[PDB]
RNA sequence: AAAAUGGCAA
RNA sequence: GUCUCGUAGAGGGGGGUAGAAUUCCAGGUGUAGCGGUGAAAUGCGUAGAGAUCUGGAGGAAUACCGGUGGCGAAGGCGGCCCCCUGGACGAAGACUGACGCUCAGGUGCGAAAGCGUGGGGAGCAAACAGGAUUAGAUACCCUGGUAGUCCACGCCGUAAACGAUGUCGACUUGGAGGUUGUGCGCGUGGCUUCCGGAGCUAACGCGUUAAGUCGACCGCCUGGGGAGUACGGCCGCA
RNA sequence: UGAUUCAUGACUGGGGUGAAGUCGUAACAAGGUAACCGUAGGGGAACCUGCGGUUGGAUCA
């Protein structure tokens, strides 16, 4: 139960789900939390509250390391992109730097065929 | 878009700052393209259509 | 002949050879009959993005006019040489003797 | 080249010929011949070890240097020869202190072309140096496995080793069966690749050229009877086994590799 | 469009300074309806802003 | 395409002056210079479709001029295809 | 989300 | 039509290289979910997934720039660098002296798919498998996934290969733009987008880039089906 | 011994016509997965799917 002052938070928010892992600035992990994990299933899962709940899950899953300054990254196109950030503010964690780090091709390989609905 | 909390900044004053950063440097328009994929028939159709409206 | 602007990269730890492979280098066109129009050395710069987990590499920056021959031969020594990261040869209309910015 | 024969005879109509005119019409140099007489298959208790071996052409065996360790004085590529005895074509080449050898014929190596090999020869086809002197992802072949053995690896028609990486004393080498192999540093190999590249190309077309190459009939287990082969038996064409080798071991998929001392210098299996 | 009214004959992917006015934070080359460039130097602009990528003098992402 | 040096050189050899570089002679023998020049190209680059187009155009360019020229001067005509190795 | 069909007449 | 000088360009062929990303492989941290949909399920995960971090492998494509932008006979062509190479355009002169236009047959080029031989194979994905949906669902949707997509070389010779508009030349009110030269804010060339006048058109529309007014040459049409099919010929590995 | 033309031939291919037959619903509206072109594979059937192409697609509050 290592004590560590500064941490990442990562969030990967895609249009299903929300994930938020809490890192050290190395990369290893300390915790994580779901959307899908927090009691929401279905259409839920994809909604900014349920993202919300996860990053306060989240928070609570790393009290023990006593993380004081969170780095936030951010990826993907979801929902749950700036609730995360708020719901980590209101955790008490500050917030030095945030970040997208969603991956864009400078070209890449060809995406999956259009659907037809 | 990286955004670093500048001293004596509140939260959502450097929140709504990376929302803006995103929204310049169009990261969701980006990924919302990329999903996927467009033939070049229909993108350069997309494209004179674009240009026909515009006029 | 034709004129080539050489900028090369060197490692960081190579620096000191830096002086010597600049020489050669040069030896090599002038032998050639080629001429060297502009030569600096902007020494150790920082990187823009990390090159084989490199922060800094020291740059040389050569506009030369000389057969085409030997600076294929030049571009098989960079290739060759592990000192030297990164290199660009780029075909130059006149001779560019002015100082680089 | 790669020609088609015309279909003159039933025996023809298949046949496809690799023809080089780059090759000397003219008899190999007697210095480095010696004679190698035919085995039939057959060990030194005269019993066949290793069946479908017999008869074919008369071949006089070349001296090929393989180990390559004549360094420091260049040599000139005097011609091109034909060798019965490998897939490859071999250079005759004549160092400069007038000694001739014969080597593997690298892709690209003509008559008039300079080699050389050592720690200090250039990054050429042709030429051999330890392969620490030899950039990574370079295509070699001839490949030492033990340092002064000579060339092992990458020796018939068309081959070439890649040289992924080097750690410490070790490379990795790409083998064309897709293995990844470490060798010492030190080991030689030669510049380039294997020339020939058009052998696999070549149709035999009839059951004769196969002969003359020394390669005797193989009948099927099948269509043998039971105190014969595994596979022996049935009225009728009929299986209903799995299938294995004349001495009962299966032959499709079971691996047989067995060798411990080996093991540490494979780092991945071809797969 | 400065370039235009400098007289440049050609940008330099060597002049970091000036090209650093034509790219983002983010790195992206700025389009030139918005810079006001002209055509042809947007083109030269785009090269030498390429060039000077390759050469590690500008980084092609704010996210190396 | 032709050196200007390479140009300068065949003006003077088939035209009766230096400013002459509108003679027929001239034409051909400078069609001639690149046609025999870009064989070399088009045996490494078998594939290059797009500028064979262009040679293409010169050897047809230079059929129409010796026509021109046997019709106008059967004499000019025999010298300057023995000259520059034609057949025809 | 699913969501088919309907003689030729005048 | 040639020469002289210069300009712009994803024009072509060859070789090299860079950065981003996906997948895979190995390892660290970490723990119960992940993924996916209209909603699900198949699938993946306690044999530690997903997430996160580090190292490695490999293929393919080049974000931004980027544009009713450019280049090309058409098909087409997009990171950067080099090598070989085609065409276009402008300026001011010089030169040749009708050397031109069109073109049956002929010949060459010709997207994608497909075919042959040898390679390659990340991603994507006909076929195929499973899950859904449904009355059924040989589909649409989901999870996977082989040919193929890539490379070399050869074949095929077709597309709504379209501007559904053959090529060349002359002539006939305007307006607003784009792009690329050039002379002295005003000119003068090339190419291109939109709008519109006369005229033309069945109408829609076209409108100096004509579908207007004329000339040269070629290709083609003659009610709908049957049928671009049968038969024969030629071509093709099919 | 060939060529050609005509007649005829078990059976078979596709075409047309005829009952208000049977199975679906592919197209026309965004025809409920825009349609169509070339090509390839698949499927009781109309067709479906891939790749590239066209607009001779609706929508834009
Ligand atoms: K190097
Ligand atoms: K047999
Ligand atoms: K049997
Ligand atoms: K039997
Ligand atoms: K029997
Ligand atoms: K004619
Ligand atoms: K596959
Ligand atoms: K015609
Ligand atoms: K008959
Ligand atoms: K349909
Ligand atoms: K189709
Ligand atoms: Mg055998
Ligand atoms: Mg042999
Ligand atoms: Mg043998
Ligand atoms: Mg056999
Ligand atoms: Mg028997
Ligand atoms: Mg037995
Ligand atoms: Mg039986
Ligand atoms: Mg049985
Ligand atoms: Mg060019
Ligand atoms: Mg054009
Ligand atoms: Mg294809
Ligand atoms: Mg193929
Ligand atoms: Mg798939
Ligand atoms: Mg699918
Ligand atoms: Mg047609
Ligand atoms: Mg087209
Ligand atoms: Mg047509
Ligand atoms: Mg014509
Ligand atoms: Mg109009
Ligand atoms: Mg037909
Ligand atoms: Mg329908
Ligand atoms: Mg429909
Ligand atoms: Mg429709
Ligand atoms: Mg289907």
């Amino acid at each position: 139960r290592k004590q560590v002052s500064d941490g990442v938070a990562h969030i990967h928010a895609s249009f299903n789900n929300t994930i938020v892992t809490i890192t050290d600035r190395q990369g290893n992990a300390l915790g994580w939390a779901t959307a899908g994990g927090s009691g929401f299933r279905g259409s839920r899962k994809s909604t900014p509250f349920a993202a919300q709940v996860a990053a306060e899950r989240c928070a609570d899953a790393v009290k023990e390391y006593g993380i004081k300054n969170l780095e936030v990254m951010v990826k993907g196109p979801g929902p749950g992109r700036e609730s995360t950030i708020r719901a980590l503010n209101a955790a008490g964690f500050r917030i030095t730097n945030i970040t997208d780090v969603t991956p864009i091709p400078h070209x890449g390989c060809r995406p999956p065929k259009k659907r037809r609905v | 878009p990286v955004i670093k909390v500048r001293e004596n900044e509140p939260f959502d004053v450097a929140l709504r700052r990376f929302k803006r950063s995103c929204e310049k440097a169009g990261v969701l328009a980006e990924v919302r393209r990329r999903e996927f994929y467009e033939k070049p028939t229909t993108e350069r159709k997309r494209a004179k259509a674009s240009a026909v409206k515009r006029h | 002949m034709r004129h080539y602007e050489i900028v090369f990269m060197v490692h960081p730890d190579q620096s000191e050879q830096v002086p010597g492979m600049i020489e050669r280098y040069t030896a090599a066109i002038t032998g050639a009959e080629g001429k060297i129009h502009r030569l600096e050395d902007w020494g150790r710069r920082q990187l823009a993005y990390p090159i084989n987990k490199l922060h800094k590499a020291h740059y040389v920056l050569m506009n030369v006019e000389a057969p085409q021959e030997v600076i294929d031969e030049l571009e098989t020594t960079f290739r060759f040489n592990d000192a030297v990261i990164r290199s660009m040869v780029m075909r130059t209309k006149h001779a560019v003797t002015e100082a680089s910015p | 080249a790669v020609v088609k024969c015309k279909p003159t005879s039933p025996g023809r109509r298949h046949v496809v010929k690799v023809v080089n005119p780059e090759l000397h019409k003219g008899k190999p140099f007697a210095p480095l011949l010696e004679k190698n007489s035919k085995s039939g298959g057959r060990n030194n208790n005269g019993r066949i070890t290793t069946r479908h071996i017999g008869g074919g052409h008369k071949q006089a065996y070349r001296i090929v240097d393989f180990k390559r360790n004549k360094d420091g004085i260049p040599a000139v590529v005097e011609r091109l020869e034909y060798d019965p005895n490998r897939s490859a074509n071999i250079a005759l080449v004549l160092y400069k202190d007038g000694e001739r050898r014969y080597i593997l014929a690298p892709k690209g190596l003509k008559a008039g072309d300079q080699i050389q090999s050592g720690v200090d020869a250039a990054i050429k086809p042709g030429n051999t140096l330890p392969m620490r002197n030899i950039p990574v992802g370079s295509t070699v072949h001839n490949v030492e496995m033990k340092p002064g053995k000579g060339g092992q690896l990458a020796r018939s028609a068309g081959t070439y080793v890649q040289i992924v990486a080097r750690d410490g004393a070790y490379v990795t080498l790409r083998l064309r069966s897709g293995e990844m192999r470490k060798v010492e540093a030190d080991c030689r190999a030669t510049l380039g690749e294997v020339g020939n590249a058009e052998h696999m190309l070549r149709v035999l077309g009839k059951a004769g050229a196969a002969r003359w190459r020394g390669v005797r009939p193989t009948v099927r287990g099948t269509a043998m009877n039971p105190v014969d082969h595994p596979h022996g038996g049935g009225e009728g064409r009929n299986f209903g086994k799995h299938p294995v080798t004349p001495w009962g071991v299966q032959t499709k998929g079971k691996k047989t590799r067995s060798n411990k001392r080996t093991d540490k210098f494979i780092v991945r299996r071809r797969s | 469009c400065r370039f235009t009214a400098e007289g440049v004959q050609e940008i330099d992917y060597k002049d970091i300074a000036t090209l650093k006015n034509y790219i983002t934070e983010s790195g992206k080359i700025v389009p030139s309806r918005i810079t006001g460039t002209r055509a042809k130097y947007q083109r030269q602009l785009a090269r030498a802003i390429k060039r000077a990528r390759y050469l590690s003098l500008l980084p092609y992402t704010d996210r190396h | 395409s032709l050196s200007t040096e390479a140009t300068a050189k065949i003006v003077s050899e088939f035209g009766r002056d230096a400013n002459d570089t509108g003679s027929t002679e001239v034409q051909v023998a400078l069609l001639t210079a690149q046609i025999n020049h870009l064989q070399g190209h088009f045996a490494e680059h078998k594939k290059d479709h797009h500028s064979r187009r262009g040679l293409l155009r010169m050897v047809s360019q230079r059929r129409k001029l010796l026509d021109y020229l046997k019709r106008k001067d059967v004499a000019r005509y025999t010298q300057l295809i023995e000259r520059l190795g034609l057949r025809r």
